[PDB]
Parts: C-alpha cells; structure tokens; sequence
C-alpha cells in the first residue's frame, strides 16, 4: 500500500481547518482526487511530501512517515507541481538532467523517446518556453526516472489535445510496469479516461470514494 | 484615434507603479547636495588659502583625477561641487533602470499585449516611458540647482550645475530608449545600456587622468565641461541637446519596424544536457551566483585600488588641524592618520561586502517565495543540504571581495611608496579583520529565515541601521553605551601595538550561535508557500 | 458579420509559413477555434489585434481592418490572454478598474455579482494571487464590460470545475444579450458545451468547418 491516510487533520491559522478526517488508500493503480480548490488537495500533496507537518492522524507512505524519512523516500518518487516555474537561464535539457539527477536516476533510453514525441527542444533557454513548452519540461523529467510513484497535480496544463493523447498513453504505458499513480486533475475527462476508484473530498473529509 | 491614444493614462499606470521609489532617488540625488557637499568643504577649507592647496593637491593624482574629474579654480563652488562629479554618472544609471522597467520587461511579461488590446496606440508606451524619465531627470536637475541657490556661491553656477545634471540623465534616457529595442530579454538591454554607460565612464577618466581631448569623445565629459563655478561654457548643453534628439528619432524607427512581442536579435541555445556539475544545489547555486559574484568582486577590487593611492599624501594635503584631526583621531587608527586613514577607509569596504553578503542570503527567500524551494526539497535533498548551498556562496564570496581588494590596496600603497614587502601584509590583514563583521547580517538574515520568513528583507533595515550608528554616533553626540550595539566599531586595528583579537571571537560566536538558531528553527518549519 | 477572413498569410522569419489560406466567419454566435499550438491559432488572434501585420489576404473586424483602425474598434472588443503575468504591487479590484478605464467602460452591477460569485477577494495584491486567482481578474475584467466581441483564448486555465460551470453559466447568459464569443479553448469537453460551429485548423489551414 502506498499510500494509506486516514484521520488526517491539520490547522492552519488555526482557525482555517484545511483538514479534518481525511481518508485515501492507494494499492498500484491510477487513482483519481477530485475536489474544488480550497478543498484541501494542495495540503494532502504538501504533506505527503516532507514540506508540512500534519496535527493528527495517520500519514504511512511507502510503509515510512513522510516527516521524519523524507529524504530516503523521496528517490522512489517523482513530483509534478501544480504551478510549474523554472530557471530562467538554463535550457531544457539542463532543467531535466538536473531534476532527474537530484532524485536517483534518469532513463535515457525513455528520456529521448519523450522528446521526440512531445516535440521538445531542449536548447533554448527555459525563459523563452511557452506555457505549453513549459509543461513538457517537468512531464518529461517525471515520466523518465526511476519512480515506483507518481504524484501528478494537474498534469496537463496548457497542452492541445495531440499531447493531452500522447500523454494519456504514456500513463498507460507507465501503468503496467507497476508504477502508482496519482493524478489529482481538475479535468474530469481525462480523469474518467485514465483512472478507476475516484476519491471526491469537500472541505477535509472525503465525501465520495469508489470504482 | 492617433498612434498616441492612451500616453496619458499610461503614464498616470507608471507614476503608480512606482511611485514611491522615484520621489526616493529623485530627492536623495539632489538635496544632499548643498547640505553635504558644500557645506563640509565650508567647514574643512574655510579660506581661500585653504582651497588653492587643496586644488593643487588634487592636480597631482592621477589615481584623484580621474574618479572625479579637474579642479579649475579655488573657488568655493568649484572645489565643493567636484566630488559631486559622480552624481553625473549615478542619475544616468537611475534613469536607465527605469526606462527598461517599463518598456521591456513589460512586454516579456505579457502585459503590453494586454495593454495593447485596449485602447492604446501603438507609440503610447515608449512616449509613456519617455515622459516619465524626461520629467524625473528634469525636477531633480531643478531640486538641485534651488539647493544650490540656497546658499553662499555663484548664483550663475548653480544654475549651470543643474542644467548639466537633467541633460546627463535625458541623454542615457535617450541611449536607454534605443536600448530597449534591440532583444527580447530585459536583462540583456541593460546589459547593454550599461556597457554603453561604463564604456562611456572609462573613456571620459582615461582622457581626464591624461591630457583632456578624449573625454570630449564622451557624453559624460560633456557634462563637467560646462565648467559651473570656473567660467561656463553654455554652448556644450546644445551640443547634449541633440544628441538626445537624435537617439530619440532612432527609438521611434526602431519601434515602427518591429512586432510587439520582441524583435531585432536572436538569442543563444547551448546545452542540450547537464555537464558532470549540475547535479546538487551547491551546483545549481553556483550557476545562479557566478555573476553577481563577478561583478560585486570587480567594484570591490576596483574602489579599494583607487583607495590605495590616496593613502600617502593624505597626511601632508591634510591634518595641520584642518578641522580633520578631531573625527579622524576618533574613528581612525587614533595616531599616524596615514595609518588611521586606512582603518577609517576599509570600513567603508567592510560595509560594502556586508550589503554583498545580505544579497546572496536573500536569494534563498527570492527561491522560497518563487515556488522553486519546494521543486527542490520535494527531491532527495536534505533540508539543510539546501540552504547550506547559498550561505556556503555567500561566506566565501564576501570572504574573497574583502582579501582581493586588500590585495589590491596593498599593490597600490607599496608601489606609491616603493616598498611592497612592508604594506601588503599590513593591509591584507587590516582587510581580513573585517570579516567577523561582514559575516553579520548573514547569520542575521539566515536568523531571519527560519523564524519569520516574511521579515526577511528587513535585514536591509538592519544594516542601514547599523550604519547610522557609526556616522551619527562618531559625528555627533554618543553615550558609549548606544555605539557599542554594532559590529564594525569593535574591529580591531593591525600594525603597532593594541591589538587585542577578543572582539573577533565575540563576534565569530554571535556568527555562529545565528546560524545554528536559524538552522534548526528552519528544519521544523511549514514551508510557507 | 464581426469577423470575417479568408486568405490569410504570413511568414514570419521568412522561413516558418505559420499562415496559408487561412479562413474564419462569425455572425453573433460562439465559435470554437480548434488546433495545435503551433498550427497558427496565436498568430491569428494577434493579427486581429492591432499587433502583427499579415502578408496576404482580407482581415476584416467588425468592418473594419485591424492594422489601421486599431484604436476606433477596441472599444467594443474584449480579450483575454493566454498567458499575462498581472502587475505584482496593484490588487485584484484595481486591476479590474485601471483595465476599465482603458476599454473606456465597466458596468458595475455586473462586476458586483462576478466578483461574488468568482469568490474573489479584491484587496490582496496581485502578487499573492494563486494560478486559480489569477484568472478570476482576467475573467472578470472581460465579462463586466460594453464589448460586443469576446476574444477568449484557453479562458478556463487553472479553475476548478464548479468555476468551470460558472464560467459556462456566465457566457450563456451573455451569449442572449447579442455578443459575439470566440473561444479557442484546447479542451474540448467545454467547446461541445458551449459551441457550434466549430472550426479545425492543422498548419495554416483550415482543415475542417461547420456545426
Ligand atoms: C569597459 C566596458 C565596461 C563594461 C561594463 C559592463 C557592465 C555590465 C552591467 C551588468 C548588467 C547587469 C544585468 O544584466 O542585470 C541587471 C541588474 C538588474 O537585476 P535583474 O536580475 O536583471 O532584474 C531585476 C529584477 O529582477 C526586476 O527588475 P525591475 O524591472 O523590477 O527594476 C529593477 C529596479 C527598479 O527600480 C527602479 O525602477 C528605480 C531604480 C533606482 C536606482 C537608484 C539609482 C542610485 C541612486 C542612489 C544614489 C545614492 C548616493 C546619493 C546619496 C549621497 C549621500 C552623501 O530595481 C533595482 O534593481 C534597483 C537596485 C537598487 C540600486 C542599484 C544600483 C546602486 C548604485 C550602484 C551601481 C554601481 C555604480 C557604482 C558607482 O542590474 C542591477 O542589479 C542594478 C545595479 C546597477 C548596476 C550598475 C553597474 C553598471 C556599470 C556602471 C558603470 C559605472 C562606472
Ligand atoms: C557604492 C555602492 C553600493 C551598492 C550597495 C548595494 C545596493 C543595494 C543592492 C540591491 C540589489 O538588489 O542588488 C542587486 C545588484 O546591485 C548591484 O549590483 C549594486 C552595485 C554593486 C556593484 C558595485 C560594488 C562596488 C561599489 C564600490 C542584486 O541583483 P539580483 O539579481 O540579486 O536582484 C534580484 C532582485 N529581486
């Protein structure tokens, strides 16, 4: 089990409850979290990751605690964040080797396929990227990486709908090599395209989980 | 419906958007003029027999020449407003900076495609901008020249003076205007704007040091031929005038042939991978500093090679009581003033690299607050192997800007003297006394970020804070117990006796214990984004 | 006929043809304007606008052309960016009224219940503004407005699904007052919502038109 939260809570001012009783289990699929902005989506991604320190419950990723083991988890897991901003004054390429060599490997053999078939060029410097350039650069550096978990938050931002397909199939690809995914992606198309066993979660509290 | 439809709106946009960093330097350049500069030449050189020792002094150093420019006469106006030479030069870098803030680096934004997609014509921006730098240049020429006719000088020279200050400003607006054209990327149109600028600086100092006919060859040079206080020359203002004129019709043709989104230059690609060092954030960190790095260690080595020079000569052109052997005996090295002069002159340069070292320290709150510490720390990085890669940068950059200037102090003192071999040591180690200084507001800052984040850029108030102390403590009235809240009166002086070395560790200790607390309050802290 | 092209051509090194014969008809409906983001959908916006100059064919805004008379046909036009960074140091009201002051008109009966139910706070800085946020300015600056033409480009970037539905509630309602709409989305679930007629362009053609 991947993930396994429940009874997650937190405070912020400590008078906004992003979290109270929070719930999600994760076994090597695709799984969808859907929910409004302040529903507090961003948080679950934040702590799971090391950056925030939960008030209550149980967070157990990869059978370890996300505080305390946060670097030793972090080289089985790869991260797309929800708003994608670079170095202005290095290149594509340079952007995804140094991501790539900062969490445990990169496949090359899969990382030029990738910018073959997104359409990328990884010579210009990234402040001349568009907003669709943009999303490729951390797409590719995610999908070609040792990583037996993905945690995708709006994956496809900006992209027409050629590398939205191209970029569903190679979720797909990545599915049957045993890689878990999350999604997390305000598209509810793409969501029912790719993932089974959505989870739907209003204020803290999951409202809707299932097949 | 004109090509200029929408100019006074956005010009009203720009006053808003900054409109309280122009009063700033439009003020700060021209008020402590009459109230700085001429009254401490009143006060140190009350009669004339004062100020013709004092032009000869300065007409036989090339190393003095050069930085500020010739002395004509002894006038009281002329030899108060020569250090004010280099007022010439900072309004034309105000004026660049900010024409590139609002005509590039608007439209690489994105905004002026929104703002075009109003009811704007197509030369309103650049005429916006222009507007507004022509104006700024102009009030603070005026502000200067009313300060000047406040007091006791040559009401025809003060008039002069601040001709020659707006004509040195809508000049650069000018060059900065056509500047703004040529690429792109904003940071390449003040690369160069600001390459004209320097290229324009050093021709006009190699022509002062030396026989005078190249600094015509310069638009700074044509400002200090004027000659206010010493006999002016009106007819070099029209000889600005146009210049101006003709850079400003070349701005417009530039922009009437060109699409809104950039044009003129192509950038540059180049790596297509990671070479075996950018791999951490100790890598990355050096690719993000290596500039500023260059350039802070270039100035720095720079003023402490002019500063070397000076130091002999100082003790005859100078003392004798000339209202100098009072704050020099105090601040100073408290003796042999070509000894204290040197002690009083690095501490400028100690607080020079400290404002160096705040920089590279607050580039870790530009990262935080830029949405890239958590793509960073969501890898397997260590939450203190980050953040020991921009403090690391910065101790050892201001550790190297400090020992080089030293360096090049000590050249230039030995070889003003004759012998190297004595001095060198002597001023790298009164350079390298400065450091458990300098590393304040470092271990500030880092206290800082770990504890409040927000009040991060206060650090700034800190140091300005400090230095108000030591003027304004030292110059006026002081309790002793008020001075000693600041690191740099507490550096101890090398050379002959009373060398103590126990405030180092009192201040190596502080170092330390701040960067340890805000260390540890930063590895259990939300990473607040 | 608001918009009407045919012919359309521009080569912009002169050596990257992003537009030949190219064509578009609106007549006070919502059209989707359907593409890849290299196929000229961009360079076709900015042509309309005032900001790049075509080498070939009839462009003609709302009678007018849009070289010549870019200033006169402004004013009943409005538009929204694919991508803008606001200016940091204004709030979100006053952005939303120094864009007003320039299109020369706001209805502020209008602006009240948008910023109601956008659920927008307009007293913090641009600055603090999350990508979701950012949005809402732009959305809301352009529908509160005395335009007769909708220029819309990627509108719902960043919103959630309920803002989503908003949005879509928002442009129906406008589209019964006699506004013209173009919508030029990259997603396609809403452009079957809310359009007809769209029309489908591979590399500077038209490759597909109709309801
Ligand atoms: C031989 C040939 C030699 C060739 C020489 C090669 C030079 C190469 C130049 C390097 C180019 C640097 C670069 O590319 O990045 C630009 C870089 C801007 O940073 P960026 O990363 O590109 O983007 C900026 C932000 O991201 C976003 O930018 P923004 O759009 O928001 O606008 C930025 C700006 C927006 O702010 C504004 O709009 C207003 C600007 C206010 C400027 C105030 C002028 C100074 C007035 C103070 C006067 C104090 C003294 C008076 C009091 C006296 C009391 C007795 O804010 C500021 O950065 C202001 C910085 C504060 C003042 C900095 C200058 C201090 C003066 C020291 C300069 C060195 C002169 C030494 C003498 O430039 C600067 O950092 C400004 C520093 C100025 C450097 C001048 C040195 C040039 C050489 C001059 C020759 C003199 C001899
Ligand atoms: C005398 C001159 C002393 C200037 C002392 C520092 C002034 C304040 C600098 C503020 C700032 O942002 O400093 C600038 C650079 O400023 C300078 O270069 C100041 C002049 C230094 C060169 C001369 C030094 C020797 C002088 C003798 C930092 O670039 P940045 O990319 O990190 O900016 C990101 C902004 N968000």
């Amino acid at each position: 089990v991947p993930i396994e939260i429940r009874g997650l809570t937190k405070h912020f001012g400590s008078v906004r409850a992003l979290d109270g009783l929070d719930l999600t289990v994760r076994e090597g699929e695709v799984h969808g979290f859907l929910g409004p902005n302040g529903a507090g989506k961003s948080t679950t991604l934040r702590i799971l990751l090391g950056l925030v320190k939960a008030d209550g419950g149980s967070v157990r990723l990869l059978g370890g605690d996300p505080w305390t083991d946060a670097v030793d988890l972090h080289r089985h897991i790869a991260y797309v964040p929800g708003d994608v901003t670079l170095w202005p004054s290095l290149t594509g390429g340079e952007t995804i080797d140094l991501l790539a060599r900062m969490r445990g490997g990169i496949d090359n053999a899969r990382r030029a396929e990738l910018i073959e078939r997104f359409g990328l060029d990884p010579t210009k410097k990234a402040r001349t990227y568009s907003k669709g350039n943009r999303q490729k650069v951390s797409l590719i550096s995610a999908l070609s990486s040792h990583a037996t978990l993905l945690l995708l938050d709006e994956p496809s931002s900006g992209l027409d709908p050629l590398m939205e397909n191209v970029f569903q199939q190679c979720i797909g690809e990545a599915r049957q090599r045993g890689v878990t995914v999350l999604l997390s992606s305000h598209i509810l198309a793409e969501t029912e395209a790719l993932c089974e066993k959505v989870t739907i979660i209003r204020a803290g509290k999951t409202v809707e989980s299932g097949s | 419906g004109s090509g200029f439809t929408g100019t006074l709106g956005l010009l009203r946009l720009y006053l808003r958007r900054d409109r309280v960093s122009l009063p700033l330097w439009v003020l700060l350049l021209s008020v402590p003029l009459a109230t700085v500069y001429i009254a401490s030449v009143e006060t140190v050189y009350p009669d004339r027999s004062a100020r013709a020792a004092a032009a000869a002094a300065i007409m036989a150093s090339p190393a003095q020449r050069a930085l500020y420019g010739p002395v004509y006469n002894d006038s009281l106006g002329a030899v108060g407003i020569w250090k004010a030479g280099m007022f010439h030069t900072l309004i034309a870098v105000a004026v660049i900076l900010t024409v590139i803030r609002h005509t590039r680096a608007d439209e690489e934004s994105g905004r002026a495609e929104l703002i075009d997609s109003t009811v704007v014509g197509r030369y309103a921006n650049l005429t916006g901008a222009l507007l507004l730098s022509f104006g700024a240049s102009i009030a603070t020429g005026a502000i200067g020249a009313l300060g000047l006719l406040a007091t006791d000088v040559a009401p025809a020279g003060s008039v002069a003076f601040g001709v020659a200050l707006a004509a040195s400003g809508m000049v650069f607006t000018a060059v900065a205007a056509v500047a703004a054209q040529l690429s792109p990327s904003a940071r390449f149109t003040r690369a160069v704007a600001f390459a004209v600028l320097g290229t324009a600086f050093a021709l006009r100092a190699i022509g002062d040091a030396g026989s005078g006919t190249l600094s015509w060859c310069s638009p700074l040079g044509w400002s200090l031929q004027v000659r206010p206080y010493a006999g002016e020359r009106w007819w070099v203002l029209l000889l600005s005038l146009a210049t101006a004129a003709v850079l400003t019709v070349l701005a417009y043709r530039l922009r009437a042939g060109r699409d809104v989104g950039a044009g003129l230059i192509a950038e540059r690609p180049g790596a297509g991978t990671a070479g075996p060092m950018l791999s951490e954030p100790f890598g990355l960190a050096w690719r993000l500093n290596r500039g500023s790095l260059l350039l802070w260690t270039v100035g720095l080595c720079l003023y402490g090679l002019v500063m070397g020079s000076v130091v002999h000569g100082i003790g005859d052109q100078l003392g004798d009581n000339t209202a100098v052997r009072d704050i020099v005996t105090r601040m100073g090295g408290t003796g042999a003033l070509e000894q204290a002069f040197l002690a009083l002159a690095f501490t400028m340069i100690g607080m020079v690299a400290a404002a160096f070292a705040v920089s590279l320290t607050l580039r870790l709150h530009q990262e935080e607050t830029g949405l890239r510490a958590e793509t960073l720390l969501a890898g397997a990085v260590s939450r203190t192997h980050w953040l020991a890669s921009h403090l690391a940068m910065a101790l050892a950059g201001s550790a190297v800007a400090t020992l080089i200037s030293g360096v090049a102090a000590g050249l230039a003192y030995g070889m003003t003297v004759g012998d190297v071999g004595g001095k060198l040591p002597t001023v790298v180690g009164t350079a390298a006394v400065q450091l458990p200084a300098v590393w304040l507001l470092s271990a500030v800052t880092v206290g800082l970020f770990g504890l409040a984040p927000r009040f991060t850029p206060v650090a700034w108030g800190v140091l300005v804070g400090f230095i108000a102390l030591y003027l304004l403590g030292s110059l006026a009235g002081f309790p002793q117990m008020l001075l000693n809240l600041e690191p740099f009166a507490h550096i101890p002086r090398v050379g002959g006796g009373d060398f103590t070395a126990v405030p180092l560790l009192w201040l190596l200790a502080i170092d330390a214990a701040l960067i340890t607390l805000g260390a540890m309050a930063f590895r259990r802290r939300d990473v607040r984004c």
